[PDB]
RNA sequence: CGCAAGACGGACCAGAGCGAAAGCAUUUGCCAAGAAUGUUUUCAUUAAUCAAGAACGAAAGUCGGAGGUUCGAAGACGAUCAGAUACCGUCGUAGUUCCGACCAUAAACGAUGCCGACCGGCGAUGCGGCGGCGUUAUUCCCAUGACCCGCCGGGCAGCUUCCGGGAAACCAAAGUCUUUGGGUUCCGGGGGGAGUAUGGUUGCAAAGCUGAAACUUAAAGGAAUUGACGGAAGGGCACCACC
């Protein structure tokens, strides 16, 4: 008879600042009621909203998992909880005859954050090349995952979350690799494929509204 | 009371479409997922176990979804759609692309479609035997 | 008598290989052997994109793809007609149809 | 009869041996 | 080709073949003399030589050892003995 | 349901078990953008310009 | 079902081939030259080879059809294969010749003609279609 | 949205690589190996094959101990069926995982022993070496990577040729065979009985290795050809077919 939504609240959840756009979309949670609140039910919920939402221009293909970390009038602010390529973009380019690529690393940020970054490269046929294939020696391939994990310890270890976020938005840390890796072997489409998010500083409203600064 | 949609504007939903081979899951959340807001399968429409896998099953779903999601206020819909998955089939059901239309020709905005079928980094035994199903 | 020089499987120059199952009956067949189609289609069919694109928020959103590798057996290749019989002459046609 | 069959009947059937004269 | 003068054959093609399949065979190595620009004694360096050579007035190598023929370094001219 | 006076330039031919469904490919007067192929019963011949009823919902298949 | 058959086809190409002065675009004639010399004994027989000749007609005033050869069509090809162009087509003021040709003729004892010119050839040196 | 358990390394992944074979695919480090290439090093016949003997040897199976997700022999139901005791579906024990000890078998296959020589061509590909216009990164000539054009040596193969062979299918070896002899190991002698009995031996067991005869039989079999048939595929036709 009563339907549950006549029992039920919208709020405006909200992006960080270092993204164009900040209302990113609404969200249904109950009214209070008992021991529950309205809050505790919020807080744990992610969103995983492209990035060609949070940005003027920038790729449609990547996706950002934000989580909510309290509604402060009845606003849901949200924080940076992830960050991956579409599976189309993903499966768009790992093509037959060439090699693939994938480094990861656990580093932590100057504020505390520890993310797991991994990232992908394929291998590039050259506009002169007749050889079917682009293979790399297996030595080769150690030396492209080295450069690639060096440049992401050395790109996130010396920076915190904000900063760390921002060069994520254009993806500054695939061109670096790509051009770091071109002495090597030549590569093709390379990203920071995801991040993900092992440990977290401890919940803090002063570092979550400077932030949103 | 209930949203804040704005004149132009339009409020945004998701929508996890599990396309299977014996029925068509036709689902709306918030943009989390958290919150579901109406569900309606293809076996709640027809009684025929054949049917409910069957295009005019997810047309009749989709459609569904739709009044109720325009009735509770959203407008606009994020396409999130799945098949089985697993060891099992990768491929949607034969009412993916109907429930999609239907959802379409209803009046909804389709926003972005993005498939969340789960794909093993090569997991446990399939089900079928080592010689498979024979029949 | 031997029917195919390669015996029917790509296997040349080592002992094993991994088996795949089949994506139809799920049938262990080794990989080399296995039937392998690569579909690249659109979510959407082609009659549906005129409706979800008019229906789509973004201006040009261009659709995204399905992409899906399906292993097959032999028999389950031969009733889905992915291939067919062949003369003794034309089975050593190793190249792909043109479509 | 299969060959793999019919060896089977006469494993079969020499576990019976074994077991008559135990 | 039904008729090859196998006694007498192209200096191009014994070039060509490898060191053992030749009519005689002979090595596809040399030695050379090194000279640096500091020091005024000359130095035998085999062409495919395994062993990091230095040179005794300069701190600089004369050749890297390889696969094949050792690098040789800039700063060393080289000349082929025979 | 759009009405317009489509300008046809593409019948292929018949097909279907039944053999009176040909597939005319409904294209619009001065659009140049959209068309549409259809398995319609009867005589429509190359050229002739269709009384436009419906723009969606093409020939099915499968 | 409306298939000439061999003997029509036959006819037809014979009488066209053979006397084509006195055909033009009609069956009495034909009629006339099978009755003087290879009559043909019936009715629709001539009709179908009188359709026949005229449809070899049409497609004769386009082109020369494959099966038959008239003196008129056999005159105008031999005329052109006579041609003999005014200034011949090897006759070059100046031929581009690679360096490579260029030592050969050298080798040749023919170094010393001026109606060569040393062309720089290709810069890079690819030249297969890529493997796939 | 998290936690845990076990499994397995998808896409890249190839008629590609490595290994004696069985077999081998996430990273990183360590350990010992190994082929090939390069060598105007070294020893100097130290070599090849190989009874006895030895090492390794998929899966399943056995024993003992951990683990136990999924799959799944047996089994319990539910369907199909004339009946199914099967195929199909839901469960489900042993097993499927790791360790130790057994076993020593596979269509363990290239149904093709190893070492050596000789006998056509072509295009590729993996590794190493060598030479050489040119493009590209290292923001510098030369190195060196990535390509491009060749050459050499081993390797997995491929196309082509009446080299030649073969019953042919086919094989660049399955050729260099009545023009029969490079070296050497194993092994077959019409089909069944039968890889059975028995003895020996090995094994906890399962079973493994060696292994007959009486008797019975005029064929069994290989490759290819034509036809017929196919609950094989692709086209076409028929109101004695259908709609």
């Amino acid at each position: 008879v009563v339907d549950p939504f006549s029992k039920k609240d919208w709020y405006d959840v909200k992006a960080p600042a270092m993204f164009n756009i900040r209302n990113i979309g609404k969200t249904l949670v109950t009214r209070t009621q008992g021991t529950k609140i309205a809050s505790d039910g919020l807080k744990g919920r992610v969103f995983e909203v492209s990035l060609a939402d949070l940005q003027n221009d920038e790729v449609a293909f990547r996706k950002f998992k934000l989580i909510t970390e309290d509604v402060q009038g009845k606003n849901c602010l949200t924080n940076f909880h992830g960050m991956d390529l579409t599976r189309d973009k993903m499966c768009s380019m790992v093509k037959k005859w060439q090699t693939m690529i994938e480094a990861h690393v656990d580093v932590k940020t100057t504020d505390g954050y520890l993310l797991r970054l991994f990232c992908v490269g394929f291998t590039k046929k050259r506009n002169n090349q007749i050889r079917k294939t682009s293979y790399a020696q297996h030595q080769q391939v150690r030396q492209i995952r080295k450069k690639m994990m060096e440049i992401m310890t050395r790109e996130v270890q010396t920076n915190d979350l904000k900063e760390v976020v921002n060069k994520l938005i254009p993806d500054s840390i695939g061109k670096d690799i790509e051009k770091a890796c071109q002495s090597i072997y030549p590569l093709h489409d390379v990203f920071v494929r995801k991040v993900k998010m092992l440990k977290k500083p401890k919940f803090e409203l002063g570092k979550l509204m400077e932030l949103h600064g | 009371l209930g949203p804040q949609v704005a004149e132009g504007e339009n409020v945004f939903g998701v929508c996890h479409i599990f396309a299977s081979f014996n029925d068509t899951f036709v689902h709306v959340t918030d943009l989390s997922g958290k919150e579901t807001i109406c569900r309606v399968t293809g076996g709640m429409k027809v009684k025929a176990d054949r049917d409910e896998s069957s295009p005019y099953a997810a047309m009749l779903a989709a459609q569904d979804v739709a009044q109720r999601c325009k009735e509770l206020g959203i407008t606009a819909l994020h396409i999130k759609l799945r098949a089985t998955g697993g060891n099992r089939t990768k491929t949607p059901g034969p009412g993916a692309q109907s429930a999609l239309r239907a959802l379409a020709r209803s009046g909804m905005k389709i926003g972005r479609i993005e498939d969340v079928t789960p794909i093993p980094s090569d997991s446990t035994r399939r089900k079928g035997g080592r010689r498979g199903r024979r029949l | 008598t031997k029917k195919r020089r390669n015996n029917g499987r790509a296997k040349k120059g080592r002992g094993h290989v991994q088996p795949i199952r089949c994506t139809n009956c799920a049938r262990c067949v080794p990989k080399d052997k296995a039937i392998k189609k690569f579909v690249i289609r659109n979510i959407v069919e082609a009659a549906a994109v005129r409706d979800i694109s008019e229906a789509s928020v973004f201006d040009a959103y261009v659709l995204p793809k399905l992409y899906v590798k399906l292993h097959y057996c032999v028999s389950c290749v031969i009733h889905s007609k992915v291939v067919r019989n062949r003369s003794r002459e034309a089975r050593k046609d190793r190249t792909p149809p043109p479509r | 009869m299969r060959a793999k069959w019919r060896k089977k009947r006469m494993r079969r059937l020499k576990r019976k041996r074994r077991k008559m004269r135990q | 080709p039904l008729a090859k003068d196998l006694l007498h054959p192209s200096p191009e093609e014994e070039k060509r073949k490898h060191k053992k399949k030749r009519l005689v065979q002979s090595p596809n190595s040399y030695f050379m003399d090194v000279k640096c620009p500091g020091c005024y004694k000359i130095t035998t360096v085999f062409s495919h030589a395994q062993t990091v050579v230095l040179c005794v007035g300069c701190s600089t190598v004369l050749c890297q050892p390889t696969g094949g023929k050792a690098r040789l370094t800039e700063g060393c001219s080289f000349r082929r003995k025979q | 349901q759009p009405i317009k006076l489509a300008r046809v330039t593409k019948v292929l031919g018949r097909t279907g078990s039944q053999g009176q469904c040909t597939q005319v490919r409904v294209e619009f007067m001065d659009d140049t953008s959209r068309s549409i192929i259809r398995n319609v019963k009867g005589p429509v011949r190359e050229g002739d310009v269709l009384t436009l009823l419906e723009s969606e919902r093409e020939a099915r298949r499968l | 079902g409306r298939v000439r058959t061999k003997t029509v086809k036959k006819a037809a190409r014979v009488i066209i081939e053979k006397y084509y002065t006195r055909l033009g675009n009609d069956f009495h004639t034909n009629k006339r030259v099978c009755e003087e010399i290879a009559i043909i004994p019936s009715k629709k027989l001539r009709n179908k080879i009188a359709g026949y000749v005229t449809h070899l007609m049409k497609r004769i005033q386009r082109g020369p059809v494959r099966g038959i050869s008239i003196k008129l069509q056999e005159e105008e090809r031999e005329r052109r294969d006579n041609y003999v162009p005014e200034v011949s087509a090897l006759d070059q003021e100046i031929i581009e010749v690679d360096p490579d040709t260029k030592e050969m003729l050298k080798l040749l004892d023919f170094g010393s003609l001026s109606n060569l010119q040393v062309t720089q050839p290709t810069v890079g040196m690819n030249f297969k279609t890529p493997r796939g």
